[PDB]
DNA sequence: ATGAACTTCAAAA
DNA sequence: GCAAGCTGACCCTGAAGTTCATCTG
């Protein structure tokens, strides 16, 4: 079991269903947490996958609202203008926030002659201990930092002890069995949880 | 809320001229102004175009009065208070000019009670 | 999830003097209304009204931005009336309810004669300078509140350096010295807890500075109040 | 839980007769009401306002859903039987000609394909024959009130058969399971799940409905347009796999919410508030009743569930309240 | 093409104006609701970055592509193309939708959120002009005055922190050239983007961390902590950078890694 | 048009009057609430040299609008009747609008307005920016009130004979203001700010408080301009670095001040000799 | 009308009496809390201006508006019943009225007024303005009272024939202000302030304290007035130097002040005659 | 053939 | 003698259908 200090300052975890107005999620993404473990280190012979999360610090809501974009990047059009582009883009931030994911991985189809799951663990273990990763990770968006930390069991109080509420079905992870490498179409299966103990535990499909 | 020991120079100050506010009060009761009515106006600003006239005038005050009890311990006060004024200076501080108003209060406050002067005068 | 609503409207209570137009409960919508400019149409909603009632009704801590949009209105009023006064106690009495500030203390809802705090008692001072000026002359045009109300509620020496020097002849124009004398000694005993006067007042002493502004003026209107208190010098 | 929770709300307040939508209806204000006969002939043209200190649009009523208009060839569109006013009369006082008269023959030819396909019922008969006759649209410009419904624009139409008074042609038991069966039957045929807040089947409500009442113009909740706003080249409305049957449920839960006692805006923004019922909160909601009487008390019974303060903008809708407690 | 990871504390002060307004409520610059200390969005540091860029370039190979109208006016082979044929590209990424990863360029650089350090005092200073507009109710025929509204600070010292990896610089280019650039951009970009409402900002420090291997050899919470960025004993509210404590923790560091200060 | 980065830091001081007072606080000047420090808005300078700009020139290429007789939409339908009638598609005949407006209205190069009233034609950035002012010592306020023996409208103050309506006019012991601005060179080669203009703009800034003046604002004048010029559009060093070698601090002795003699002024430039100039105009 | 720039210090001395009052200190004069030196509103030379004025004319285009009695409706009204009656356009109604005002009324180009009541016709800058006044060396308060042996009203007397409500009429030892004062030239082209208006307004500032005199004000004269003429409405050197080269300091074994040879004058007329002329009529 | 500009939808408290 | 007139703000930036013009196809 690998246990991960996944801390930050804000988060806007963006749902799906209000993309033109973002909505941070009340706890941490499972899909943001997997693409964090990605991030942080992946090859196409591991697949990376959450098993628990357990919050560290309450929500703290922040109404934030931002003049985005809503065009497209392409090559024909060279330029932009942001004038007739312009968006007033709500994001409502978790200021101060902190969790740990306890999660594994396995192998994928592509896996190769370098499959070795105890080469990855330490890999990942060391990269861990002393601040290695592919890409920073993101919280909620890349506008965060992720300043993880490699810990054990409890280095941190938790707030959410009795049971809190629900989150309804949130976006778990998307489905890339229907696509080729380098990801492309593919949907947005949410899913539930478990109910409102200490976090949200994420089940495997 | 009074510190006798401020170690401010604006602070005996102010208690110097309530005081003296306090003297003029005492002097007469049918009075429609007294001297703080018309000297605080310039006293916060330059105390040396006030305190002089005050002190100087102090004697009819006194001798106008009607106990001379009272008198002794209101002079001792006075004494007390001013002790730490090392120099009176040409221009006084916007800090100073409030805490001379600070220290007005707080001595008018702490005058017009009922037995506090007399037993503060008890240890001395 | 009504006991949220409960702590907000128990402190909601402020002294109200008499023959005042203002509802003992101020209508939610009118008492976030003091803090446009005039209509209710070109305000702030994010961080205030769109955050304000949100920690409201879930005995959560009110934004601070609700501090600056109160004080930048007080500088614009130049007043404050049943409006802030029941909004701005809203921040800080929240903060000490669930630790959060600095040294200061809850609030209530009359007013409180002890505290002392650095900035509570400028604004009481403050409020009794404006009622011995309200008392000296009925009519004129701008109260030395409508004057000062811009800084006064932050800076004590950048002001009340000229001001402390304005009540001696305010109390002489009095026609009546008995009054003058129930006002000095009201003053006296309110000073008597500000230890100095600081080069400024924090954010966190502002909406202290309003509220006992606000305490002490509803309270000198009273149809007998200062009297009653003075008899017991 | 953004529609989650307002999808289970809706399934609560839905079953507890009410005054609410269901299947493919929508609480619309309709202002000026047009009353016929059997076969056409415009009788009468009733306005029911008169309520607040601003003449709102008439009362409100149970149409069909609207299937949401906005764009440039605005009557390809063609609504069942409520539109806008150059739907019926082809009347158009700021809008113009052509532009108009092709919304008409649209309503026209949208009635007379619902008569061909639910005949014998003595209500969209009369509407279909009386788009057709070219004599009585030109009589109802000549009303008895008709100068008042164009000093106001965005006037709705409806069309109130006779026998009737009470009940629209929209209204009768035949023309409701159509509509029923339209999002049943028809909105159900295109792609798959999974669903966003049911975690069924459910097609992808793609184009979502508008809400009326937080903006001037029905402005849509949730909706991706542009280009920028998709995460996988979903292409408008696939980006959020919400099914019909709950797009529809939070579009007229939040058109109901914004049109009864629960709609009251603090500055800029509607904080509308509800509640669980197991509604009876009378805590937030009673903040208009009459000069704010003292009903707070401590009686054991305090409903959960949270409120969605929502502003509008220009023509979306804001989130800004989000809390449990 | 740089083969080293970066991590920069880019400490950034506003002396007189809006730092950063919130156009959910008017214009005042962003605060926390709860502790009270300021917030700039890292959206503003990166358009002035590209305002820089624009300004210090006009060439090719360097432009921004995601610039203004009032400031400038087979799949992998055309993403390499127009990667190479821009600068913000090679930076911050692109959102080539005729991609593969679902039309996605990341690149390198990930800025933050810079928060304030102590919790600013929002000034709003509610202004005139001498001259109305549209015909509107408030131009009377007698007088053509409009009230106006904006927003300030008297100090407001914010912190951001910024990533720079090296194997989306050798997919996009961002060679050591382009890192050059964007030091230069971040000692001094403020100074080039001015105006009225955000008035008087610029750059205070700027402090960098470059490790030996191409994925690191410290964690990035420790390299947050070292930089201790308080408030000095007797001061209470903040007018300048001389009331701020700034100190540098590289007793820890010397072993793999290489300590830059850029701007202080 | 200008190639070279100009950032110039003008110190003025003002002996009696009320220079930036607050619409808000009835007359109060804008001081710093917690620290005491006088503070004058950069649009009072702006209107300033406006002013100036329209009292001196009075010719055309040299606009600056008038005052409250003037309506921005009219202005907009005067500019948009020249060459760029409607022949020149609305995407680029707001371009077209814009850069006629530069070239045509002055100010519009020096301080530029709004464009987006009934008629949109895009959009000024303008290289020449200014910030807000900023007072070292902390200055006080003294609060000076007076009185008037007219009435104005027939209220309830007309009284049977004294029909005074008393006034406030506030104003300050002293005040020595300090300003930045900036002058870049892309905005100006969109817009066409060129040396003439620039020399101008420099005449416009020394001789600013040396003409427009009030009864309110008392007396205002000037006491440094110090300007930084960069010989490329690149900063080879940090403008706080420029703007802290100006160190204006009180007197040793005295602990408020009166004059230019309690303001100590000192100028450390033994560092920006490298590709940056230094020029003194105010003293 | 006028087409040169002007700026005068004028320096007046007061023996004895109450230059200008504090409205909220009772009758305190107007002094500096912070360092002790006294301050005289530019209001109170603007009336006894007016009174001056009115005094000596006495017809036709030299009005002042009357005391106590006089209405600015009424007034307003009066001057609305000319030729600018209706058919005038009250957008051009308003500037009409305001150009009448200024060339009937010579108080209007002097000092202007309020003209916004009931009837708004626009609003005056007027090129005339002057700033307050300040002493140099520190004034001390004495803070003399004095008695009444009659009673107002039946109602603050003794419970017998001993009226007696006492009074407060403050004075000042000695107190030499100096005022600043400006006139421009747009204004004067915008309103009509001609040469022999000039001449007018300068022989009113020469003859202010010696013709409207009190009680409470005690002896008030003058000592001098210089003033600098611009020969354009350009200004090739700052107000700050001028206001600088009148240097009245204190004398150098007195601390105090009580005469003209306590406080030596200086004069420092070196570099100011390019383009300036200097001019003398108060002493 | 699909990214950016054009045109219609209600007439805010 | 509780003020006079003076505002307390510009303009957009939306959803979706219909046109404008330069990318590999």
């Amino acid at each position: 079991r690998f246990i991960l200090e996944i801390s930050g300052d804000l988060a806007c975890f963006t749902r799906s269903e209000l993309k033109v107005e973002r909505v941070s999620y009340p706890v941490i993404t499972p899909s943001a947490a997997r693409n964090i473990l990605m991030a942080i280190l992946w090859k196409p012979a591991i697949r990376w996958k959450v098993l628990k999360i357990e919050i560290l610090k309450p929500i703290q809501w922040t109404n934030i609202r931002r003049n985005e974009v809503g065009t497209k990047m392409s090559e024909r059009s060279g330029s932009l203008y942001i004038e007739d582009n312009r968006q007033q883009r709500a994001s409502m931030l978790l200021k101060d926030v902190a969790y740990r994911i306890h999660a594994d991985f396995d192998m994928t189809s592509e896996a190769g002659e370098s499959d070795n799951y105890v080469k990855f663990a330490e890999m990942f273990k060391r990269r861990a201990k002393k601040g290695q990763y592919f890409h920073q990770p993101y919280l909620g968006c890349r506008e965060f930092p992720c300043d993880f930390r490699l810990l054990e069991k409890a280095e941190d109080g938790l707030p959410l002890e009795d049971i809190t509420q629900d989150f309804g079905f949130m976006l778990y992870d998307m489905d890339f069995s229907k696509s080729d490498p380098r990801d492309s179409n593919n949907a947005e299966p949410m899913f539930y949880q478990c109910k409102a103990v200490n976090g949200v535990i994420t089940v495997p499909p | 809320g009074l510190d006798r020991n401020r170690q401010d120079i604006g602070y005996v100050l102010g208690r110097l001229f309530a005081v003296l506010e306090k003297i003029q009060a005492e002097a007469n009761p049918g009075l429609n102004a007294t001297i703080a009515d018309r000297y605080f106006g310039s006293a916060s600003s330059t105390p040396i175009a006030v305190f002089g006239t005050l002190m100087r005038l102090l004697p009819h005050h006194l001798n106008k009065l009607e106990f001379e009890g009272r008198a002794v311990q209101l002079q001792w006060e006075i004494r007390q208070i001013l002790e730490h004024c090392q120099r009176f200076p040409n221009h006084l501080n916007l800090e100073q000019q409030g805490l001379f108003a600070i220290g007005y209060y707080h001595e008018t406050q702490f005058l017009f009670t009922k037995d506090a002067l007399k037993n503060l005068f008890n240890e001395a | 999830l009504s006991e949220s609503i409960a702590a907000w409207y128990d402190d909601l209570q402020m002294v109200r003097g008499e023959n005042s137009p203002y509802p003992e409960y101020m209508p939610l919508p009118r008492l976030l209304g003091n803090l446009v400019l005039d209509g209710k149409m070109e305000n702030l909603p994010s961080d205030l009204i769109a955050q304000i009632t949100d920690a409201a009704l879930n005995n959560r801590v009110l934004p601070v931005s609700l501090l600056q949009a109160a004080l930048r209105r007080n500088k614009a009023e130049q007043k404050i009336t049943y409006g802030r006064a029941s909004l701005l106690k809203a921040y800080i009495n929240r903060a000490i309810r669930a630790g959060r500030l600095k040294n200061m203390k809850e609030l209530t809802m009359g007013l409180d004669r002890n505290r002392q705090d650095i900035g509570y008692v400028l604004g009481r001072l403050f409020a009794v300078l404006e009622k011995i000026q309200a008392e000296a002359n009925p009519g004129l045009n701008a109260t030395i509140a409508d004057r000062y109300f811009g800084s006064a509620s932050s800076t004590p020496i950048a002001v009340f350096g000229t001001l402390m020097r304005l009540l001696p002849h305010h109390l002489n124009k009095l026609e009546f010295e008995g009054r003058a004398v129930q006002l000095q000694w009201e003053i006296r005993q309110i000073l008597e807890h500000c230890q100095r006067f600081p080069n400024h007042l924090n954010l966190e002493q502002q909406g202290l500075f309003a509220i006992g502004y606000y305490h002490e003026t509803q309270f000198l209107f009273t149809k007998d109040a200062l009297k009653n208190l003075f008899n017991e010098a | 839980m953004i529609l989650h929770a307002l999808t289970q709300y809706y399934q609560r307040k839905a079953e507890s007769d009410g005054g609410i939508a269901q299947e493919g209806f929508e609480n619309k204000e309709i202002p000026f009401i047009i009353v016929i006969d059997k076969q056409g002939n415009f009788i009468q043209l009733e306005d029911t306002r008169e309520l607040k200190v601003k003449k709102k649009v008439g009362r409100t009523f149970l149409v069909p859903k609207g299937l949401g208009r906005s764009g440039s060839k605005s009557y390809e569109v063609s609504n069942l039987l409520w539109d806008h006013y150059g739907y019926v009369l082809a009347y158009a006082g700021e809008k113009g000609q052509e532009q108009a008269d092709k919304q008409h023959a649209s309503f026209t030819a949208k009635v007379n394909e619902l008569k061909q396909a639910l005949p014998d019922d003595a209500g969209v008969t009369a509407v279909a024959a009386f788009l057709s006759s070219a004599e009585e649209k030109s009589k109802v410009m000549q009303a008895a009130n008709w100068a008042e419904c164009a000093k106001v624009k965005g006037c709705n139409l409806s069309f109130r058969l006779v026998d009737e008074a009470v009940d629209l042609v929209c209204q009768s038991k035949a023309v409701r399971e159509y509509v029923s069966q339209a999002n049943q039957t028809q909105s159900d045929n295109a792609q798959k799940g999974i669903c966003l807040v049911t975690g069924k089947a459910a097609p992808i409500a793609r184009l979502h409905n508008a809400v009326k009442g937080v903006n001037a113009k029905p402005a849509p909740f949730a909706s991706v347009n542009l280009s920028a706003f998709e995460s996988y080249g979903k292409e408008q409305g696939f980006a959020f796999p919400i099914g019909e049957q709950a797009m529809f449920e939070y579009t007229t839960a939040l058109n109901t919410l914004l049109a009864g006692e629960n709609r009251f805006r603090i500055g800029d923004v509607t904080t509308v508030c509800w509640g669980a019922k197991r509604a009876h909160i009378d805590a937030v909601k009673a903040l208009y009743k009459s000069l704010y009487n003292g009903q707070y008390c401590k009686p054991d019974g305090e409903d959960k569930f949270y409120l969605l303060g929502l502003s509008p903008n220009s023509a979306r809708i804001v989130v800004r309240f989000w809390h449990e407690t | 093409t740089i083969e080293k990871r970066y991590d920069f504390v880019f400490l950034f002060d506003v002396q007189d104006g809006n730092p950063n307004g919130d156009p959910d409520a008017g214009n005042l610059p962003r605060i926390d609701p709860q502790t009270g200390e300021g917030l700039v969005t890292d959206v503003c540091l990166k358009r002035k970055v590209r305002n820089f860029i624009q300004m210090t370039q006009n060439d090719e190979h360097h432009d921004i592509f995601i610039r203004e109208k009032g400031i400038l006016n087979k799949t992998e082979a055309a993403r390499q193309y127009m990667c190479s044929r821009y600068y913000d590209i090679r930076t911050f990424g692109a959102v080539m939708t005729t991609g593969k990863n679902a039309g996605q360029v990341r690149g390198p650089v990930q800025l933050t959120f810079s928060r304030s350090i102590d919790p600013i005092m929002t000034l709003e200073h509610s202004i005139t002009r001498m001259a109305v507009t549209n015909e509107k109710d408030a131009s009377e025929t007698g007088d053509n005055r409009t009230m106006g509204r904006k927003f300030t600070v008297p100090y407001g010292l914010y912190r951001c922190h910024g990533f720079i990896s090296t194997h989306f610089a050798k997919q996009t280019g961002f060679s050591e050239n382009d890192l050059e650039l964007f030091w230069q951009a971040l000692v001094n970009m403020f100074d080039h983007d001015h105006s009225a409402a955000r008035g008087q900002m610029n750059a205070r420090g700027l402090y960098v961390f470059e490790h030996s291997n191409n994925l690191g050899d410290a964690p990035a919470d420790s390299l947050f902590k070292r930089i201790q960025v308080v408030k000095k004993d007797g001061v209470e509210v903040v007018r300048s950078f001389d009331d701020y404590l700034v100190s540098v923790d590289d007793k820890n560091l010397e072993e793999t890694k290489l300590l830059r200060k850029l701007g202080g």
